[PDB]
RNA sequence: AAACUGCGAAUGGCUCAUUAAAUCAGUUAUGGUUCCUUUGGUCGCUCGUACUUGGAUAACUGUGGUAAUUCU
RNA sequence: UGGUGACUCUAGAUAACCUCGGGCCGAUCGCACGCCGGCGGCGACGACCCAUUCGAACGUCUGCCCUAUCAACUUUCGAUGGUAGUCGCCGUGCCUACCAUGGUGACCACGGGUGACGGGGAAUCAGGGUUCGAUUCCGGAGAGGGAGCCUGAGAAACGGCUACCACAUCCAAGGAAGGCAGCAGGCGCGCAAAUU
RNA sequence: CGCUACUACCGAUUGGAUGGUUUAGUGAGGCCCUCGGAUCGGCCCCGCCGGGGUGCCCUGGCGGAGCGCUGA
């Protein structure tokens, strides 16, 4: 679509799109191979990442983000930011005096690559730790599992 | 003498943070190198670890690459025409990374003429200046002539680049950071990137 | 005003008390490293420049 | 703190140095060197606390500055020089060679070796990388860099270094069935055959090891040091062969030894 | 002796005022960085007065200033 | 060429750049002595670079006292995210310019108080707990209060410097010099703590 | 209710002394930037005694009175 929405040109820094090609040797568009990498830890590169046109330098698959550290999960709580969502991690904290637990939660802002189209509120996301991407963001969505009630 | 700490900022919740220590030297920042276009002037900066940064205050010349032809040349930088960050940087003609500049096309024109034996950016009314029709034509044997003829099949240059060569100055993007390395290196704009930046420049002016 | 006067050719120094303003206004308003004719300091100083 | 620290408190010193608590406030801070601060034995602790060749640090300095102490074939005059695992200490004046080898309690034993064994040392290769126009390089736990290693040598293998020349003369691969010692953790100083390596991508691999008496333990891969091909070590082992007796068997052995005297 | 050069003086010692996810603890990461020293490697890998080049400045000698300084 | 779970890694090739505030490629010192102009042994010191060690720095996850007579807070005085840059040793609203309108909160946000440095630990304790931890180990912070730096690998250093604020020393009145929360010691404070 | 003692509270006694917080203005000092250029030094000119180079004044010792360059 309209990839060039910013004031600066948007492109994958590792893909050279200005190679000289003669006109008569054209099959489809002239030349635009798409850069992507397979992240480790058994995660599958989304098909939209391989055959997409979006430009996201913070994408785990087509961007400049290396996933290393903790692999966590959460439920999507808010999706009101650009390429960023807020997930909620619920857990039980043990108070030893009463030998009991209490519900606590942490809100975590994670980068959502546009390769995960159709991500709802309430479905599980597996996020991986990366370098600080902004003031509060340090995790990238690596997998999206749909909610149980989602048809 | 500015700072670069993250603890003077509000927390994610928006609450105020209390500084538990005074500014540290490793959190320091330095004034921006507003790299102008002019006769070369670079001030070496002593940085953490004892290393050196090259704070370019003035640069009139850079190293720019024609990617399709793989022709890298040293070239005078003429003007700053577009800045995606701040339009003011164009008004002050500041060299920063990713700023769009006008570079002299003469070195790439010379390489093209000496490589393809084809004129480029040359007005049809003129009949070449003295002492350069030789490098264009020369006295070559059958082997050299057939080599240049084989090169001629891939010598077509896109119309946008051709028009720029007629005007004598090419559009380029600065890809190095002049305030950190003292250099304004970059690449000539081509293809859809050139189309986008021409559209942006003409929309701005 | 005292004068610490040196002769580098022989490396010899001497401090002389010159308490006459007439002998000293030749040096007033003159900045450092400027040669000035020290004629006023006396007959023996005629032809010297310091 | 600003800049690096230069002191070591006696109580913050590694416990395997077996330093007491009333001798002083400070422990000899190991100098920077081939081995880490907590995985080394400084020369002063070896020459004073283990060998009793000196009574004070002044006498350790007096010995070292006569150039009587060689570590890995080179004379060292730094009394806090960090000597670590597999390092060979040669005192030619007294004609004795030692190899710094862990005890089953995790301590560097005073293990005397023959002068023929003192010619070489085992080194666990920490990394392999290509640099300098295609030249392969190898880095060991001893922190020595070797150019042009054998193409079969990989990370976690063990090489044999001839101390006179410092080049690889043999190597054991990291394979199941090879003898290995443990150089860190709870099982430090134990010797056994590698049984299996469970791999955890993005985390720490765990290696299972079986003693010569049939006891099975496990460590992280970073704590495994291959000693010999098969179950035959390439170095001499201390009096305890890497078999960690339980406290009951230690008590029984001590009582049997005591009752055999008198 | 002095003085120039080098290195250290960023360690240690003291105290607990500040400081409420801040510090800190355990756990990980730096594939997002710097690193004196130590140790090992590399150091004729560059096709373009040498049987050793230049000017200073201390210490030292001598002349001094200020009431006063580890001033000069 | 090798490597990683994973590089936009490592190595290679090409076109060039290559900072006057210009980077490496030794104009150095000792000892022992030699060998039919030459060839040398053992060291000391120094310089890139790459590892290593010692770290430092910055992030991850979880955990902290009392208080609602604190229920909403933050919002370009950057608040949350995006794009480009600047600066920085580097990741990053760290800062800037455009753009979006976000982000946190009764699972207690924000505010306030703390005769609050945190921890290892201490006292007491049937089991459970309660209170304490300035204090010799580890981490942090500070050097009268703030602020700003120079040198250096490393300091926003205070037995370094510069300035202001408070206090204060000598003076020939022009100027000069300060920082014991180092070890002793003094005054003050106090119920309360040692040798110049 | 009357006394006596003690304790909080209300409050313009338009009460006296320190602690902080902040609009407006001013702002030391450091650092950066753009200039500046007191001085100092090199190559040709009233430095012109001297060299393995003889009527080669051309130096490796002295304002070489130089809108002549040049570096600090």
């Amino acid at each position: 679509a309209d990839i060039q929405t910013e004031r600066a040109y948007q492109k994958q820094p590792t893909i050279f799109q200005n190679k000289k090609r003669v006109l008569l040797g054209e099959t489809g568009k002239e030349k635009l191979p798409r850069y992507y990498k397979n992240i480790g830890l058994g995660f599958k590169t989304p098909k939209e990442a391989i055959e997409g046109t979006y430009i996201d330098k913070k994408c785990p698959f087509t961007g400049n983000v290396s996933i290393r550290g903790r692999i966590l999960s959460g439920v999507v709580t808010k999706m009101k930011m650009q390429r960023t969502i807020v997930i909620r991690r619920d857990y039980l904290h043990y108070i030893r005096k009463y030998n009991r637990f209490e519900k606590r939660h942490k809100n975590m802002s994670v980068h959502l690559s546009p390769c995960f189209r159709d991500v709802q509120i309430g479905d599980i996301v597996t996020v991986g730790e990366c370098r600080p991407l902004s003031k509060t963001v340090r995790f990238n969505v690596l997998k999206v599992t749909k909610a149980a009630g989602t048809k | 003498g500015i700072s670069r700490d993250n603890w003077h900022k509000r927390r994610k919740t928006g609450g105020k943070r209390k500084p538990y220590h005074k500014k540290r030297k490793y959190e320091l920042g330095r004034p921006a190198a507003n790299t102008k276009i002019g006769p070369r002037r670079i001030h070496t900066v002593r940085v953490r670890g004892g290393n050196k940064k090259y704070r370019a205050l003035r640069l009139d010349v850079g190293n720019f690459s024609w990617g399709s032809e793989c022709c890298t040349r040293k070239t005078r930088i003429i003007d700053v025409v577009y800045n995606a960050s701040n339009n003011e940087l164009v008004r002050t003609k500041t060299l920063v990374k990713n700023c769009i500049v006008l570079i002299d096309s003469t070195p790439y024109r010379q390489w093209y003429e000496s490589h393809y034996a084809l004129p480029l950016g040359r007005k049809k009314g003129a009949k070449l200046t003295p002492e350069e029709e030789e490098i264009l034509n020369k006295k070559r044997s059958k082997k050299i002539q057939k080599k240049y003829d084989e090169r001629k099949k891939n010598a077509k240059i896109s119309s946008l680049l051709e028009e720029q060569f007629q005007q004598g100055k090419l559009l380029a993007c600065i890809a190095s950071r002049p305030g950190q390395c003292g250099r304004a290196d970059g690449y000539v704009l081509e293809g859809k990137e050139l189309e986008f930046y021409l559209r942006k420049i003409k929309a701005r002016k | 005003m005292k004068l610490n006067i040196s002769f580098p050719a022989t490396g010899c120094q001497k401090l002389i008390e010159v308490d006459d303003e007439r002998k000293l206004r030749t040096f007033y308003e003159k900045r450092m490293a400027t040669e000035v004719a020290a004629d006023a300091l006396g007959e023996e100083w005629k032809g010297y420049v310091v | 703190a600003r800049g690096p620290k230069k002191h070591l408190k006696r109580v913050a010193a590694p416990k395997h140095w077996m330093l007491d608590k009333l001798t002083g406030v400070f422990a000899p801070r190991p100098s920077t060197g081939p081995h880490k601060l907590r995985e080394c034995l400084p020369l002063i602790i070896f020459l004073r606390n283990r060998l009793k060749y000196a009574l004070t640090g002044d006498e350790v300095k007096k010995i070292c500055m006569q150039r009587f102490i060689k570590i890995d074939g080179k004379v060292r005059t730094d009394i806090t020089y960090p000597a670590g695992f597999m390092d060979v200490i040669s005192i030619d004046k007294t004609g004795e060679n030692f190899r710094l080898i862990y005890d089953t309690k995790g301590r560097f034993a005073v293990h005397r070796i023959t002068p023929e064994e003192a010619k070489y040392k085992l080194c666990k290769v920490r990394k392999i990388f290509v640099g300098t126009k295609g030249i392969p390089h190898l880095v060991t736990h001893d922190a020595r860099t070797i150019r042009y290693p054998d193409p079969l040598i990989k990370v976690n293998d063990t090489i044999q270094i001839d101390l006179e020349t410092g080049k690889i003369t043999d190597f054991i691969k990291f394979d199941t069935g090879n003898l290995c010692m443990v150089t860190g953790g709870a099982n430090l100083g134990r010797i056994g055959v590698i049984t299996n390596r469970e791999r955890h991508p993005g985390s720490f691999d765990v290696v299972h090891v079986k003693d010569a008496n049939g006891n099975s333990f496990a460590t992280r891969l970073s704590n495994i040091f291959v000693i010999g091909k098969g179950n035959k070590p390439w170095i001499s082992l201390p009096r305890g062969k890497g078999i960690r007796l339980t406290i009951a068997e230690e008590r029984d052995k001590r009582l049997a030894a005591k009752q055999s005297s008198g």
